[PDB]
C-alpha cells in the first residue's frame, strides 16, 4: 500500500487475491448452508427472528431461506438476488442452480490457484453451456394431441414436484387436486384466481377441493341465509353515503323544515338508486363498498341476499366462477347480463362460518381448503402447493417434458466431455470442470440420501457412455433403474434457465477484482 | 500464451521498499559535494 | 449442546467438524506462506520484531521462519516442532517436508469431504510410505572404493545446497571452501570445532579460508608480537591470586611484619609456580583464565608470549589443531606432549588485530572469515555455510548418494501408483493422494521457476513411466534432462528423514477430531 492516504477514513479495499478468496468462501458458505436441503430426503429448517414480532417459519425452499437470512456478502447478495430471480421466473429450482454455482465457482478457485488465464476458463464455460443447450433441445419428447398421455405426464410431473418436500405422506391425494384445479382454468396462466385458504384444525389428510366456491364473509340482518336458483349480480357503487359529487354543494338555508326536506329528498333518491339495482330481477346482490342500515333493510324487506366487504380479488374470482360483470350506473338492464347458481348455503369449517356456492355454470376459477395442526407445517403446505401449481402451469404452457432425476445432468456431461475431447488448448480444464460440477449434484443427491454416491455415478456414466442415454436414479431402493418405467418427468424451459442461470452468475463473479467498500453510514 | 501471475504483495512490497529508498536518497542528497551544509 | 454448562467460564470445545476445519485452514495457511520459499530461484523474508528491541533479519530457509513466528494454532505448532526436530536431526529439510504434509492434509480434507474413512486413509498412506522408502532404498548409489568420483559428488551435493541459497553468485569459492573445510576434520563429527567469524565489510569475494588458526584475544604486555620458532602449551590453572579453596584459613597475628612475611611469602610462592610453569622449556603460555600483573611480568621479563581470556572452545580448538594437552599442576616434564609451530604473527583485518597461527602439524579445526555488507546477509552466509558442511557430514557418514531434483519424488509416485494398481477396496484413494502430493511436490519449484509446470511434469512422469528412471528437471533452460549428467545429486538419509517425518505428522494430524481449550491466564 503507498504511504499518501487515498481513500477516507473507514473505507477498505481488497485487491485480487484477498478479494476473490473472501469471494470463494462467501460462496462456498452459501452453498453449504443450502446443500443439506437438495436432494428427495431432505430435512427441514427453522428460521427465527427478533427484530420483527418473533416470526417463526419453517420452510425447505431455498430462496426464502436465502431471502429470510440476509447475507452481507457481496457475492452473496449476488448469489441471493439470482435465486430470487429465479423464484420469481419459474419458482422451481433455486437449492440445484445455487449448488451448481457453488460447484463452478469451488472448480474456478482450484483453476485459478493453477495459473490459468480466467479468460479461457470464460470461453471453456460458455462453449460448455452452448454444447449443452445445444444437446439439451435434442432430448425432449413433444406432446400436446394425446390427451390420455398428456395427463398422464402432468400426473407424474406433479407427483415428482410434490415428493420433495412435506407432502410425500400425502402426494397419492394432493397430486390429484392439483390436476384437478390446474385443469379447472382453462389454460389461463392467472394464477391470482386460485385461493388458497388456510385454517387451523384437522391434519393434512382432511384436505380436500371444493367444485365450486367459498367465501369468509358475513351476510347482512333479516336476510334468507339458503336461497335455492338464485343469480348474482357483482356491482360497484358506493351506497354508504352517496356523496360522489366533488362539488362545492354546501346547505346554506335558514330554517330547519328546509333541512328535512332535503334530508327526505335524500332518503327519497337512495330509495330510488336501490329499486333501480333490483330492477333487473335479481336476488342476491353483491357490492364492493360497506352498507348502512337503510339500503341493509331495504335488501332485506324484498328478500335479496347482501354481501359487504368485497375487495378486487374477490370480485373478479366470483366473476370468474358465475360469469356476471362488474356493472354500474344501473339503466340499462339488457346490456348488465347475470350468472347462474342453483346451490348457496353456509356450511361451517372448525369454529367459522363460511358461505358455500355450488351449482355453478363456467367455473374458472376454484378455491383450496387446506387444515393443517401447526403455522409452520400450513405455511410450508401452501409453498409446496403454489410451487406445485407454478411448475404445473409453466409445464402446460411449454407443451414439452424432459425425463428427470438426472438423465439431463448426465447427458449434458456427456456431451461436453465429448466436445472437450476433440479441441486442444487450455479450454479443456474448463470443460472438465463444468462437467464435473454437473455430475456433482447427483453425487450430492445420493450423499444425502444415505446411498453409495460414487459407485452410482461411476454406473450411471458408464451407462451413459454405452448406449442408456435415459436411466436415472432409484430412490425408493437405491439402484439403476430406467426413467420411463418408474414416473419421474421434469421440465425443459426449467433446466434451461437454470443452467443459463447458473452460467451467467459464474462468468459474472469469475472476473471480479478489486471490492472497494464505501464508508457505512 | 501463459505465465500467469496471482500474486500481489510482493510487487506492491518491492514497490514500497523503492519507494523508502529513493525517500530516504532524496533526504541524504543535501549534504552531499564541496557545497553542502551541516544539518541538526 | 447440552444445556447444562460442564467447563469454566472462557473454555471452548472444538467437536468433529469445527477442530478438522480449523486445522485444514491452519495447514493451508502455512503451506500457502512456506511455498514461496522452495525452489532455488526463492525470494527472501524480513522478520522483524517489537518486543526484542526491533530485531532485523533476512533468512530462506522455513525452520527459522517457523521459530520466530510462533503462532497459536496447534496444527501448525506441530508441524513447527517437527521442522525444529528435523533442523535439529539433519537441517536441511524443512520447507519440503512441511510442503509435503501441507498437501497431504489439504488432500486428507477432499477425502473426508468424499465420506471416506480415515482409517482407511491412513492404512493407505502407510502402505505408500512403505512402498516409497522400499523403492528408495531399492534405488540408491553406494560410493566409497572410489576417490574421484566421491569427491565430485561431495562436490556436486555442496553446489547443489549451495544454490539454494544467496551463494549462487560464489558458489564457484564457497563449495571449494566448504570441501577444503570438511577434509579437515579426517573424517570426524566435529561440527562445533569449525570457528565462524564475521566481520563487516567487504565483498563476498574476500571472504577467504585460512589453512592455519586465528584468535581475537590479546597478549601480555612487555613480550615479543612475532616468533619464529615456538611451542604452544595449553594449561588450565588460575594465575590471578591462587588460593580459592573451601578453607577457612584466616591470618590471627599481632604485627604487621608478620603480615608482610605472609605476603612475601605468598609472592615466592606465586614465583616458584610461575618458574615451575616454565620448566617445560617453553616460550607461548596459554591460559583460559585471568592472568594480573606480577605472572604477566614475569612472563614478560623471560621473554614468553602469555595469553590470557581464553574460552573453552577455544581451548578445544587450540589443542585440536596444535596436538597439544591440556596439563595442570606443573610437576611431571616428562608427560605433557607440547605443541609445534613454526609461524606466529598479528594481522590486520579491517579495524582489529587478530593472531595470526600457521605451520601447524595437525590442523583438524580451521577459522572461516566472512565479509559482507550489512549484518543479515553476512547471517544468511553463515547459517548458509552451517547447512552446507551439516550437510556434506552427513552425506560423508552415509556414503551413499542418491540423485535429487525430482527423480526420487517422480520415482515414489510411480511405485506408489503401481502398488495402488494391484490392490482394490478403498485403499486405492489414500495411494492416489500420496501420489498426486508426491507429483505436486516438484510443481512447486516448476511454478516458482518461471515456465509451465504442468508440461514439464507430464513429460517427467512419461519419461519415468517409459522405462526411464533417470530424467529430472533443468533449470538453466526449463526442460528435460539427465541427472547424472549435469550434476543433481542430494542425499539419502535427508530425503528417507523428510518422507517419514511428513508420515508420521499426516497420521498424527490425521487422528485428531477433538479439541477441548482450558482457560488462558
Ligand atoms: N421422486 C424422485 N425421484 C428421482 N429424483 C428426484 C425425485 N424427487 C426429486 N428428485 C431430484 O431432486 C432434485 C431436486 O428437486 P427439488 O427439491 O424439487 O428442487 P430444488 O432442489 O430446487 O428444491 C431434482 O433435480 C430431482 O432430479
Ligand atoms: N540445482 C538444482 N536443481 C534442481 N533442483 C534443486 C537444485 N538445488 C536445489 N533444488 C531443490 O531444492 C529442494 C531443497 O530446497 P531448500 O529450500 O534449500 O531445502 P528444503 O528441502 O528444506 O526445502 C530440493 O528438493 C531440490 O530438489
Ligand atoms: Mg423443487
Ligand atoms: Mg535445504
Amino acid at each position: 500500500l503507498a504511504p499518501v492516504n487515498i481513500f477516507k477514513a473507514g473505507a477498505d479495499e481488497e485487491r485480487a487475491e484477498t478479494a476473490r478468496l473472501t469471494s470463494f468462501i462467501g460462496a462456498i458458505a452459501i452453498g453449504d448452508l443450502v446443500k443439506s436441503t437438495l436432494g428427495p430426503k431432505g430435512m427441514d429448517k427453522i428460521l427465527l427472528s427478533s427484530g420483527r414480532d418473533a416470526s417463526l417459519m419453517v420452510t425447505n425452499d431455498g430462496a426464502t431461506i436465502l431471502k429470510n437470512i440476509g447475507v452481507d456478502n457481496p457475492a452473496a447478495k449476488v448469489l441471493v438476488d439470482m435465486s430470487r430471480v429465479q423464484d420469481d421466473e419459474v419458482g422451481d429450482g433455486t437449492t440445484s442452480v445455487t449448488v451448481l454455482a457453488a460447484e463452478l465457482l469451488r472448480e474456478a478457485e482450484s483453476l485459478i490457484a493453477k495459473k490459468i488465464h480466467p479468460q479461457t476458463i470464460i470461453a471453456g464455460w460458455r462453449e460448455a453451456t452452448k454444447a449443452a443447450r445445444e444437446a439439451l433441445l435434442s432430448s425432449a419428447v413433444d406432446h400436446g394431441s394425446d390427451e390420455v398421455k398428456f395427463r398422464q405426464d402432468l400426473m407424474n410431473i406433479a407427483g415428482t414436484t410434490l415428493s420433495s418436500k412435506l407432502l410425500t405422506h400425502h402426494k397419492d391425494h394432493f397430486t390429484k387436486l392439483a390436476v384437478e384445479a390446474v385443469l379447472r382454468l382453462k389454460g389461463s396462466g392467472n394464477l391470482e384466481a386460485i385461493h388458497i385458504i388456510k385454517k387451523l384444525g384437522g391434519s393434512l389428510a382432511d384436505s380436500y377441493l371444493d367444485e365450486g366456491f367459498l367465501l369468509d364473509k358475513k351476510i347482512g340482518v333479516n336476510q334468507p341465509k339458503r336461497i335455492e336458483n338464485a343469480k348474482i349480480l357483482i356491482a360497484n357503487t358506493g351506497m354508504d353515503t352517496d356523496k360522489i359529487k366533488i362539488f362545492g354543494s354546501r346547505v346554506r338555508v335558514d330554517s330547519t323544515a328546509k333541512v328535512a326536506e332535503i334530508e327526505h329528498a335524500e332518503k327519497e333518491k337512495m330509495k330510488e338508486k336501490v329499486e333501480r339495482i333490483l330492477k333487473h330481477g335479481i336476488n342476491c346482490f353483491i357490492n364492493r363498498q360497506l352498507i348502512y342500515n337503510y339500503p341493509e333493510q331495504l335488501f332485506g324487506a324484498a328478500g335479496v341476499m347482501a354481501i359487504e366487504h368485497a375487495d378486487f380479488a374477490g370480485v373478479e374470482r366470483l366473476a370468474l366462477v358465475t360469469g356476471g360483470e362488474i356493472a354500474s350506473t344501473f339503466d340499462h338492464p339488457e346490456l348488465v347480463k347475470l350468472g347462474s347458481c342453483k346451490l348457496i348455503e353456509e356450511v361451517m369449517i372448525g369454529e367459522d362460518k363460511l358461505i358455500h356456492f355450488s351449482g355453478v355454470a363456467l367455473g374458472e376459477a376454484c378455491t383450496i381448503v387446506l387444515r393443517g395442526a401447526t403455522q409452520q407445517i400450513l405455511d410450508e403446505a401452501e409453498r409446496s402447493l403454489h410451487d406445485a401449481l407454478c411448475v404445473l402451469a409453466q409445464t402446460v404452457k411449454d407443451s414439452r417434458t424432459v425425463y428427470g432425476g438426472g438423465c439431463s445432468e448426465m447427458l449434458m456431461a456427456h456431451a461436453v466431455t465429448q466436445l472437450a475431447n476433440r479441441t486442444p488448448g487450455k479450454e479443456a480444464v474448463a470443460m472438465e470442470s463444468y462437467a464435473k460440477a454437473l455430475r456433482m449434484l447427483p453425487t450430492i443427491i445420493a450423499d444425502n440420501a444415505g446411498y453409495d454416491s460414487a459407485d452410482l455415478v461411476a454406473q450411471l456414466r458408464a451407462a451413459h457412455s454405452e448406449g442408456n442415454t435415459t436411466a436415472g436414479l432409484d430412490m425408493r431402493e437405491g439402484t439403476i433403474g430406467d426413467m420411463a418405467i418408474l414416473g419421474i418427468t421434469e421440465s425443459f424451459q426449467v433446466k434451461r434457465q437454470v443452467l443459463l442461470s447458473a452460467a451467467e452468475a459464474a462468468e459474472v463473479i469469475l472476473r471480479v477484482d478489486n471490492i472497494i467498500k464505501a464508508a457505512p453510514r | 500464451k501463459g505465465a500467469y501471475q496471482d500474486r500481489d504483495k510482493p510487487a506492491q512490497i518491492r514497490f514500497s521498499n523503492i519507494s523508502a529508498a529513493k525517500a530516504v536518497a532524496d533526504a541524504i542528497r543535501t549534504s552531499l559535494g564541496p557545497k553542502g551544509m551541516d544539518k541538526m
